[PDB]
């Protein structure tokens, strides 16, 4: 009743972090393999009480290549979320000029909340998540292949060298869960490298939708 | 496309064989005529095939690339394999 | 001997199974047994084949073998991948040691 949310809770910050990580974000290496004990002692083993909060565990990470290309993670306590919430989060970013959040619900999301994520686009980017699709990361499973999100440059150098359109490459949907991971909207080319019993290494490239 | 770089294989593929050996036929059954020697070679196939292995075939093979642009590679310059 | 226990490697994370059994274009054991009756080869007589020449002598093979056509890195990787498999085939089926 409380051992499991607390290891939950443990397990979706990690995955957090290994997401985080992959999108290019500054990630210290003592969190990203951060023990259960050292999590308790961190943060407590009693969330029924409150201690810790799903509050205490908003995330707030900086990219590699710029320092002020900062990204949030909340973790709201409502089962379902509401628009207040997201209204709450919303200007909770435009204080602290943010333009890139993480809503990781418990049970689900109310149709008017994603409407709200589809029409401040591009204004914030702010993308939404389950935590019963967070406590385990897709990455490491033997089926997916390591994906890797190309930059502008190199895609004009692979279609100038295959002498191809985009509309040519294979896709990819937005609302794949690889897609989602790795946080890649419409237009972006995502590089799959996969072992091939055939030639050994096999790379292609997928166009997302 | 520049026919300073030609990015196709070198290679006639088995198919670009078949066209050439056929259409080469036709023309030789067309009383059309002959680049190499004919000993004892009457019927259009035979004397075609001997003008392949000789590389004397007077024939251009466009080939055409997905993006819309074409290489012309002759018969001379590709690499007979079978 | 470096490179090959990098292609080792590769090979161990390519085929997680202790299953060697593989698909490839060429069969060198088959090519190697046909040199040894073509030129008469006596197992129990010292070679003049030079190691240097076996190592040399496979790098530019690995090469000539173009699947991909282009000096760019983009080209230069889809090659090196493409022929991956079999240019560690080769260079284990090749060896200077076995060739000796």
């Amino acid at each position: 009743d409380d051992e499991e949310e607390t290891y939950r809770l443990w397990k979706i910050r990690k995955t957090i972090m290994q997401l985080c990580h992959d999108r290019g974000y500054l990630v210290t290496q003592d969190e990203l393999d951060q023990t259960l004990e050292e999590f308790k002692a961190q943060f407590g083993d009693k969330p029924s009480e409150g201690r810790p909060r799903r509050t205490d565990l908003t995330v707030l990470v900086a990219h590699n290549d710029d320092p002020t290309d900062q990204m949030f993670v909340f973790f709201p306590e409502e089962p379902k979320v509401g628009i207040k919430t997201i209204k709450v989060y919303c200007q909770r970013m435009q204080e602290e000029n943010i333009t890139r959040a993480l809503i990781v619900v418990q049970q689900g999301m109310t149709p008017s909340a994603k409407q709200s994520l589809v029409d401040m686009a591009p204004k914030y980017i702010l993308e939404q998540f389950l935590q019963q699709e967070l406590l385990i990361n897709i990455t490491e499973h033997e089926l997916v292949p390591e994906h890797v999100v190309m930059t502008k440059e190199e895609v004009t150098e692979l279609l100038a060298r295959y002498k191809l359109r985009e509309n040519q490459l294979p896709r990819i949907q937005a609302g794949d869960p690889v897609a989602r991971y790795f946080g890649i909207k419409r237009g972006q080319v995502v590089k799959i490298i996969r072992p091939s019993e055939t030639a050994g290494r096999y790379i292609t490239y997928r166009l997302v939708q | 496309q520049a026919n300073q770089k030609r990015i196709t294989t070198p290679y006639m593929t088995k198919y670009e064989r078949a066209r050439v050996l056929g259409t080469r036929a036709l023309q030789i059954a067309m009383c059309a005529p002959v680049m190499v020697e004919l000993e004892g070679e009457t019927d259009p196939l035979l004397i075609a095939m001997k003008e392949l292995k000789a590389r004397k075939i007077p024939i251009i093979i466009r080939r055409y690339l997905p993006d819309g642009s074409y290489e012309d590679w002759g018969v001379d310059e590709l690499i007979i394999s079978d | 001997f470096e490179r090959m226990r990098e292609d080792r490697e590769v090979l161990r994370v390519i085929f997680p199974t202790g299953d060697s059994k593989v698909v490839l274009p060429c069969n060198l054991l088959r090519m190697i047994w046909n040199a040894q009756k073509i030129f008469h080869i006596n197992p129990r007589l010292p070679s003049d084949l030079h190691p240097i020449k076996v190592v040399e002598g496979v790098k530019e093979l690995s090469k000539k073998l173009v699947i991909v056509n282009g000096d760019d890195p983009l080209s230069r990787q889809a090659q090196e991948n493409a022929t991956l498999l079999f240019n560690i085939h080769l260079r284990s089926t090749l060896c200077s040691r076995r060739m000796a």
